[PDB]
């Protein structure tokens, strides 16, 4: 209840790390296969890095 | 110790009464001392140094950095005050027996950022030939509270056994800071190590030839029981350079740099406001990058002016240009 | 080859019980604590060169009586798993093309002293260390860091700044202290901290995070960037855009030499 | 006699305590030891089936692991320290 | 677990838990791993008290130093049927306690207790016994083996001065 | 003749001997009262060793003197 | 002779001696008349540090009036039989609390503040020695005396000086060390610090810094200060009277008196409450003169003039004037401490440089 | 490449000799006198026929030392010397069962025997060089009724008697030059306890202090070895074991020499950024030496550390002595002599030899007079 005022969610901290790896992860064997499917009630609670 | 055999705890935890073999005498075994014993029959085979818990009190011990005392940080009278408290009673206790005073041990290094407090304890590490033990105060905190209490005690008593060492308490604004009570907080676990710093220093005897330097980068975060000066003897504020002090500092840097002489180092101090000693340390390296664009081997008068402006506009963009973290 | 292995195996096992090295004694001995349990007061066969090993190493002990036959070197942890690269960039330089008029203060302090130590011999003194990149987002900072790494061929570690925030206390500084000791071990490395404004805005719970967790990690990173250690060459790349949540002991010039605006 | 009694204890050996966790068969009992791991163990004709119930402590040998006798319950070393407070 | 079993082996076994605060505390579990031992132990107590084991022979006295420190299952009466309040003494309830400790001392006779003790208020019951001790420190000063009224009226006054140091404000329901 | 022998524990005991007696008698007498065996004993005086074949007048060894006893150790 | 294990006696249950017709045991045996069949002699159950329990016929040489359900014994490892009895175990950190020829500092290192000393002697030392008069009086023993007041007042130094001077056993204990994450055995460090003390009685448990186990809180939520207080409550258990706190005492120094536990405010825990002041006019001059006793001085000094220019400094600040006098003397290049250099050590160190730029003050 | 001296190859069961010789040759007068030997050096004549065996031994040191200094060599033979020693003392000439060869014992005894031989050849005037003279007062505890003054008591090295009184070397030296003598003699009383204090009345120019490490266990009846940590200062000051008079003389000379020693240690570092420069300072140093100086005396009460014999492994009954000597050209540079394996080690390696444990620990410490 202070992590939603503290970081937008403590699960959004893990999500945000994830997404930043993926910005330059387009080639590792050359092409993307592992997609990050994120999901939420509404997207107004997401971080501006998402 | 049972007087005439001893009770040992193996590290497989299992306890045994053991005697004395033929490498051991009546006087070799002490409390909390390790001993090696035989696995077919338990008997003291070889006495051993105390305590296997040390392994992260050995990651704060390293050997000395050999940086000279001919290039140092700050060209004031401030380092000679260090030379009376830290350095000289290590070199010569003869003068302090003639005075008759209890030799001087402690000192605080406090004041503005960027003033080369770590540069002078590295400079002293070459000169005195005394073992250096350097501490991060923020590595003293562990999730499971009570672990860092153990930690401090072990380092400090081990150091009384060493002779002629300096312990540099670095970054103890965390543990060594303020103290206060909460009502549902979680600060209190950290304060445990704060309390253990008060009680090892003061001891139940005084320090056994441990000269202590404490580097605080804010003179505003210190326990109010190391603020009292009885254990921290004369305490010398490392402040920002003077207008003559900046000229000296820039001359060490430019004798070490390849230049054309006939460059004023006084002028450069004038353009600057009162600001860190580290700015003048980056004037030269940016003047060195302007060397390469200009296709030089030297830095000449002109491009130092450009570099001086770069750093100054930097301090304009930020702060701590006359801040003390508020309140000298 | 034939005569070498005869007398090598004479003391080298069959099973070679693993130890972890707590401390050595200067008489050709050590005191090991095994991961299995029992400690042992081991000797040293000493054809692995007594002064070549040190605490934290994993050691080969002999299965008749435990003597240090040898020493394993090269380890990995679940804590350097996080750091190490799991890709090699497939977008190389000038796929950040445009805004290329201040890429000259990142290709003449990061790339170059590795490429030519020659030009920094002519001037002598300290080379450039560190850059901080800042501007609005969309100036390519995050890939720029990974593209100057391509050119130099120095060990590029990359650590996100939301993994330097943990939901446990005191073990944060311990993770951050590690990162630069790894880097100096490679004689050239580049460490990119992605979003070092994410250690001064992020927290978990307030009883193992809070102000304090943030505060400590900043202070730790000062000693790592320089302090007393005097480690090897680490070039540092920081991308940030909130440059007022940091200690006024890292954003001073004289550590991170040129600061670049975009 | 003070030393004769010591001989008789010495040439004997210790017992290792269990308790009857579950009856399996006539001559086979499942116990859970006070040291831990469960065993299947036997019985002498020094104990009856009508004299054993569960949670009743039993002796075992440390050289054959067979019950010879019924053993009273155990009770903490810790809780005996509490009965010695009355002041 | 074995302590409740033992209480059933031993008719009328009476169990004082002394100073429960942080071994029967709340769910906590955002601090140390130590906080999961608290739970684990706490469940044990309730399962003995209530289930296919029920205690009517055998009695629980739970002594706690601040009422609202405990898990709500320990605030659920049925294991803990009475929540008895033992007051901080009343004006003239201090007289009642003073009279039992004035028979512990050797004296030359005193029956002038009532006025002073009534308006020396601020005492708990142990401070009556410490007013005995401080009168025996005044006594040693005068070179006496006895308590007199010259010791007594100074004793209650002194102990009062030192207890102004800090107070005790804890909620009483 | 009364002489003094400083033991390994640095405590001085007395010994009653003769200046004509050999070092083997001296060492035998310390064996009786301490248990130490002669062939591990070394009696020193003046920083000079007194061998088994010597006596206690070869080096002018009279009374009120202290010999310093130290013990042997093998290897090579 | 070695080896032999070290154990505790779980309980004693006691089987009959061999003189009956029907077994020599308290339990019943399958099969009747037996006297040496499968019935054994007197029994004790002991717990081995190899971590099991063994039911043994206890050695007849070891009298069963020596066994207690809580006593530490020898057990022969090879075949588990009580060999002997041994004194009770203590943890290694608790064995170094003892004196080892502790130096005294006596009242010759203390000038000024006599009143404090007097209270200390009356509280601690005399109820030990004059413990009969105390029973005559008809009162109960003190469990300890508190010392409090600002940092640097001299508390720690007193405690050492008096305990060595009168020869009462001084246990050296520091509060955070009892807080360990072995808790239960780290709480047993507390238990054993009393266990040692009851054998080594009368004794003074000087705990330096009492704001770790003297915390205000015992209502804590969602944090690990609930680990911390479990070593506080065990101490308060051994200051509840089941005696073992009647000659076993406590000195405590604390630097902050605002956060002390309400169960330590009460008497029966800490009873005598000694304030340590800011020194008076005269007292400051005495303090200076105690540090100057060791070293050389000129005979043109006057401690009263010095006490004018010091304004209610406490003892740490006055130590830092007397040493700083002799800093300056070495710095000029003498070795004779000038009577003028006391004056300059007062200004040089006040534990503060200047009074912070004035521009409207 | 660089200049480094040669060592002895251990035959096996010989190290007790090889280890000791190295330390002795560091001593400046020692190496000099063996070189400048003539077959015309005055002997301490009172007769005796082993004076002639002593001559032969000194020739063997001279040629060992010539081999050692010259590079046409990588191994120095002890074989001729071993043969001479076995003739000289017939305790080294026995035979072990199930072990083998010629009896192996004792670097302490060996240094004693070597100085004995040298003092016969080079006279009693050479005996004074390492010999210490004491002032001994033998005096009753309370009022004196029987008193004797001994200066004829003497030694050639100190015996630091460990009894668990060591954590520092000085303490154990002080409690083994302090003692209580119990008597078994008739006075007008008997068994009077006498306090004896020996104080040094003449410093040696070369100091040796040996740690005593052995004990006879009487509770098992078998030899053990004491193991203890004893820090030894490189710079040793013996002021407290001298009488006030003698201490006053040497401490005043010491403080002036420490002024010139300080002045060198500053100048050395500057010129960096050698032998001749030391000689320019030597001519300055000798001027502060007292005008009443005599033969076989340190001009100071301070000594510096030039050798440590270490003994490693398990029990006594066993031993392989390696040794540390300090370079003769340096002052913080030490050579490790592990038979013919010669290497440079630093100050930190010397510090580590304080001991305790199965590790290297000290038995003998060689110093020498004149601070620097
Ligand atoms: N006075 C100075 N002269 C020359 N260089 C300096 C000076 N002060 C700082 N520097 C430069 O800055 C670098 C880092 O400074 P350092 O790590 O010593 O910080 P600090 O002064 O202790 O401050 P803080 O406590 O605020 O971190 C040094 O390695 C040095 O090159
Ligand atoms: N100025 C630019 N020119 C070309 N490509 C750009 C530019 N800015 C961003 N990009 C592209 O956008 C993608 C991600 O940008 P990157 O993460 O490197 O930038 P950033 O500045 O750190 O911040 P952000 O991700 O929020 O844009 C990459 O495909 C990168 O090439
Ligand atoms: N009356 C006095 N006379 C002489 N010296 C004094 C006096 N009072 C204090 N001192 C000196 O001041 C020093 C500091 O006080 P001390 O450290 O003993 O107590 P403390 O208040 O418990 O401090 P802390 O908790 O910070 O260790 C003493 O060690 C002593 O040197
Ligand atoms: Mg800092
Ligand atoms: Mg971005
Ligand atoms: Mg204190
Ligand atoms: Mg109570």
């Amino acid at each position: 209840s202070t992590r939603v005022e503290g970081s937008g969610g403590g699960d959004s901290e893990v999500q945000r790390t994830m997404l930043e790896l993926l910005n330059q992860l387009d080639g590792f064997e050359t092409s993307k296969n592992i997609k990050i499917i994120m999901a939420t009630n509404r997207l107004d609670i997401l971080d501006p890095a998402l | 110790i049972i007087k005439g055999k001893y009770v040992i705890n193996l590290k497989q935890i299992a306890k045994f009464v053991v005697g004395l073999g033929e490498r051991v005498s009546p006087t070799d075994i002490e409390e909390g001392m390790r001993v090696g014993v035989d696995r077919s029959k338990y008997n003291i085979e070889l006495p051993l140094p105390p305590r296997i818990d040390p392994s992260v009190t050995m990651m704060t011990v390293e050997e000395k950095p050999d940086v000279t005392y001919s290039d140092v940080g700050g060209c004031k009278d401030q380092i000679e005050k260090l030379r009376e408290v830290v350095e000289l009673p290590l070199l010569s206790p003869e003068r302090f027996a003639t005075l008759g005073i209890d030799p001087p041990k402690g000192i605080l290094l406090y004041g503005p950022p960027g003033t080369g407090k770590t540069l002078c304890a590295r400079a002293v590490a070459n000169r005195t030939d005394a073992t250096f033990i350097r501490v991060i105060g923020s590595e003293l905190v562990q999730k499971y509270v009570g672990e860092g209490a153990r930690m401090v005690r072990e380092l400090f008593e081990m150091a009384r056994t060493k002779k002629a060492c300096i312990i540099f308490f670095d970054e103890i604004d965390a543990v060594g800071g303020a103290r206060f009570d909460d009502g549902a907080g979680g600060d209190n676990e950290v304060q445990r190590t704060m309390l253990e710093l008060i009680t090892q220093l003061d001891g139940f005897d005084p320090r056994g030839n441990i000269k202590v330097m404490f580097a605080t980068n804010r003179p505003n975060t210190l326990d109010p029981a190391l603020l009292r000066p009885g254990r921290i003897d004369r305490k010398v504020e490392f402040s920002l350079p003077d207008l003559e002090g900046r000229a000296n500092i820039f001359r060490i840097h430019s004798k070490s740099m390849s230049v054309e002489r006939g460059i004023r180092w006084e002028l450069i101090s004038r353009l600057c406001p009162n600001s860190t000693g580290a700015e003048l340390r980056s004037v030269c390296t940016e003047a060195g990058m302007f060397a390469i664009r200009a296709r030089r081997k030297v830095a000449t008068e002109k491009d130092f002016l450009k570099a001086v402006d770069k750093v100054i506009s930097g301090y304009k963009k930020f702060s701590s240009t006359s801040r003390y973290m508020q309140y000298n | 080859q034939e005569e070498e292995k005869k007398q090598l195996e004479e003391i080298r096992g069959n099973p070679l019980s693993i130890g972890t090295l707590e401390e050595i004694i200067d008489d050709d001995h050590a005191i090991v604590t095994s991961p299995t349990m029992p400690d042992y007061y081991v000797s040293i066969l000493s054809f692995v060169d007594k002064e070549l090993l040190e605490p934290g190493c994993s050691v080969l002990l002999h299965h008749k009586t435990m003597s240090i036959v040898g020493v394993l070197q090269d380890d990995a942890d679940p804590m350097v798993s996080v750091m190490k690269m799991d890709k090699s960039p497939t977008e190389s330089y000038s796929d950040i093309g445009g805004l290329e008029s201040q890429i000259q203060e990142i290709k003449e302090s990061v790339e170059l002293p590795l490429t030519h130590p020659e030009l920094y011999e002519e001037m002598g003194i300290k080379p450039p260390k560190g850059v901080i990149l800042y501007g609005a987002p969309g100036t390519g900072k995050t890939l720029l860091a990974k593209a100057v790494a391509n050119q130099t061929s120095a060990t590029f570690l990359r650590i996100v700044g939301s993994e330097l925030i943990q939901k446990y206390l005191g073990d944060g500084p311990r993770l951050c202290r590690q990162i630069f000791k790894v880097a100096g071990e490679n004689a050239p490395s580049i460490v990119f901290i992605d979003e070092i404004d994410a250690i001064g805005t992020k927290r978990y719970d307030s009883n193992s995070g809070g102000e304090r967790e943030i505060q400590r990690t900043m202070l730790e990173l000062l000693n790592q960037l320089d302090g007393f250690d005097d480690r090897g060459d680490v070039k540092v790349i920081m991308a940030t855009n909130k440059i007022e949540t940091l200690d006024p002991a890292l954003i001073r010039p004289g550590r991170i030499d040129r600061k670049i605006l975009f | 006699d003070k030393t004769e009694n010591d001989i008789k204890a010495l040439q004997s050996i210790g017992q290792l305590i269990g308790e009857v966790m579950k009856e399996l068969s006539e001559e086979k009992y499942i116990v859970k030891a006070s040291s831990g791991p469960r065993y299947i163990v036997g019985v002498r004709n020094s104990v009856d089936r009508s004299k054993l119930k569960k949670g009743v402590r039993v002796t075992l040998d440390i050289t054959t692991l067979t019950i010879m006798r019924i053993l009273p319950r155990e009770t903490d070393p810790l809780v005996y320290n509490m009965t010695s407070f009355e002041q | 677990r074995e302590m409740f079993a033992y209480a059933k082996e031993h008719e009328p076994c009476i169990i004082f838990m002394d100073e429960v605060d942080a071994i029967g505390g709340r769910r906590f579990s955002e601090g140390t791993s130590a906080d999961r031992e608290i739970q684990r132990t706490l469940m044990e107590l309730l399962t003995q008290m209530d289930g296919f084991d029920n205690l009517g022979q055998t009695k629980i006295i739970m002594a706690t130093n601040r009422p609202d420190t405990l898990d709500p299952a320990l605030l659920r009466p049925g294991r803990l049927d009475r929540k008895v309040e033992i007051p901080l003494p009343n004006e003239a309830g201090r007289l009642e306690i003073f009279k039992i400790h004035t028979a512990k001392v050797k004296k030359t006779g005193e029956f002038d207790f009532e006025a002073a003790v009534k308006m020396s208020d601020g005492f708990n019951g142990a401070d009556i016994r410490n007013c005995a001790t401080e009168a025996g420190f005044f006594a040693i000063r005068d070179d006496r083996d006895h308590i007199n009224p010259d010791d007594l009226m100074k004793a209650v006054r002194k102990v009062a001065e030192v207890k102004k140091l800090e107070g005790t404000i804890e909620y009483q329901k | 003749m009364q002489i003094f022998v400083k033991t390994l524990t640095g405590k001085t005991i007395t010994l009653e001997v003769e200046p004509s007696d050999t070092i083997e008698n001296v060492k035998a007498k310390i064996q009786d009262k301490e248990g130490i065996p002669p062939d591990q004993q070394r009696l020193i005086f003046a920083g000079k060793q007194l061998e088994d074949g010597r006596t206690l007048s070869d080096y002018n060894i009279q009374k009120e003197s202290t010999l310093h006893l130290v013990l042997r150790l093998r290897g090579g | 002779q070695l080896p032999y294990l070290v154990a505790n006696v779980v309980e004693v249950m006691d089987m009959n001696e061999i003189e009956d017709k029907e077994n020599s045991e308290s339990t019943t045996q399958g099969g009747n008349v037996n006297l040496d069949n499968t019935a054994v002699g007197k029994a004790a159950v002991v717990k081995t540090s190899s971590r099991q329990t063994v039911f043994l016929p206890m050695v007849g040489l070891v009298d069963p009036d020596k066994l207690k359900p809580n006593d530490l014994v020898g057990v022969n490892k090879d075949s588990y039989l009580i060999l002997d009895t041994l004194p009770s175990e203590f943890d290694s950190r608790v064995k170094a609390m003892e004196v080892d020829e502790k130096p005294t500092e006596t009242y010759s290192d203390v000038g000024g503040l006599d009143k404090q000393i007097e209270e200390l002697v009356e509280a601690i030392v005399l109820p030990m020695k004059r413990a009969d008069k105390f029973k005559d009086m008809g009162i109960r023993a003190p469990k300890g005396a508190l010392m409090y007041g600002p940092p640097g007042t001299g508390k720690t130094l007193l405690a050492r000086a008096c305990a060595a001077q009168t020869n009462a056993t001084f246990l050296k204990l520091a509060a955070p060390q009892l807080v360990q994450m072995y808790i239960g055995e780290g709480a047993k460090l507390v238990r054993d610090a009393f266990a040692l003390a009851k054998e080594k009685a009368p004794t003074i448990i000087f705990i330096d810094e009492l704001d770790a186990i003297g915390t205000k809180r015992f209502d804590s939520e969602k944090s690990g200060d609930r680990e911390v207080q479990r070593t506080m409550l065990e101490l308060l258990n051994q200051l509840d009277g089941f005696s073992s706190d009647d000659r076993v005492k406590v000195l405590a120094a604390t630097n902050r008196v605002d956060v002390l536990d309400p169960a330590l405010l009460r008497s029966g825990r800490l009873d005598r409450k000694i304030e340590f002041p800011l020194p008076s006019e005269d007292s400051r001059a005495q303090i200076l003169q105690i540090h100057s006793r060791k070293m050389t001085t000129d005979d043109d000094i006057n401690w009263q003039e010095l006490a004018r220019s010091t304004d209610e400094f406490n003892g740490a600040q006055l130590k830092a004037v007397t040493v700083e006098a002799g800093m300056i003397a070495l710095r000029n290049g003498q070795s004779s401490v000038k009577h003028e250099d006391f004056v300059e050590g007062i200004s040089e160190v006040q534990a503060r440089k200047s009074k912070s730029v004035s521009f409207y003050a | 490449f660089a200049q480094l001296p040669v060592g002895f190859k251990n035959m096996g069961n010989t190290c007790y000799l090889n280890a000791t010789l190295q330390a002795l040759y560091r001593v400046n007068d020692l190496r000099d006198m063996i070189l400048n030997y003539n077959p015309s050096q005055g002997v301490s004549n009172s007769g005796a026929q082993d004076e002639e065996i002593h001559k032969q031994i000194v020739i063997e040191m001279k040629r060992c030392f010539e081999n050692l200094q010259n590079k046409s060599f990588k191994s120095v033979l002890p074989i001729v010397l071993l043969n001479t020693l076995r003739k000289c003392y017939p305790q080294f000439a026995e035979r072990d069962s199930q072990g083998g060869f010629y009896k192996q014992q004792d670097a302490e005894e060996l240094f004693t025997q070597l100085f004995h031989s040298m003092s016969i050849v080079f006279g009693d005037k050479f005996s004074e060089d390492f010999r210490i003279q004491f002032k001994t007062t033998i005096k009753d505890t309370a009022n004196d009724n029987d008193i004797t003054v001994k200066e004829n008591e003497s030694d050639s090295k100190l015996q630091c008697h460990i009894s668990g009184t060591t954590n520092f070397m000085r303490n154990g030296l002080l409690e083994g030059l302090n003692e209580k003598i119990e008597k078994r003699s008739d006075l007008t009383g008997a068994n009077s306890i006498y306090s004896v204090e020996k104080k040094i009345s003449r410093l040696p120019k070369f100091l040796t202090v040996q740690y005593v490490r052995f004990f006879w266990k009487r509770s098992t009846n078998k030899k053990s070895k004491i193991l203890r940590k004893v820090v030894f200062p490189f710079q040793l000051d013996v002021a407290d074991m001298l009488t006030p008079e003698y201490a006053a003389e040497k401490v005043k000379v010491r403080d002036e020499l420490r002024k010139v020693e300080k002045e060198k240690n500053e100048k050395e570092r500057e010129i960096k950024r050698n032998e001749s420069e030391k000689d320019q300072w030597l001519e300055e140093y000798k001027k502060h030496f007292p005008p009443n100086l005599e033969k076989g005396e340190n001009p100071s009460c301070v000594y510096n550390l030039i050798g440590v014999i270490t003994h490693q492994g398990a029990n006594s009954e066993s031993g392989h002595y390696q040794a540390f000597i300090r370079d003769e050209l340096d002052e913080n540079k030490w050579y490790k002599f592990n038979d013919d394996k010669v290497s440079v080690v630093e100050k930190e390696k010397i510090e580590s030899l304080a001991g305790g444990g199965e590790s290297d620990s000290a038995l003998i410490l060689m110093y020498k007079g004149f601070g620097l």
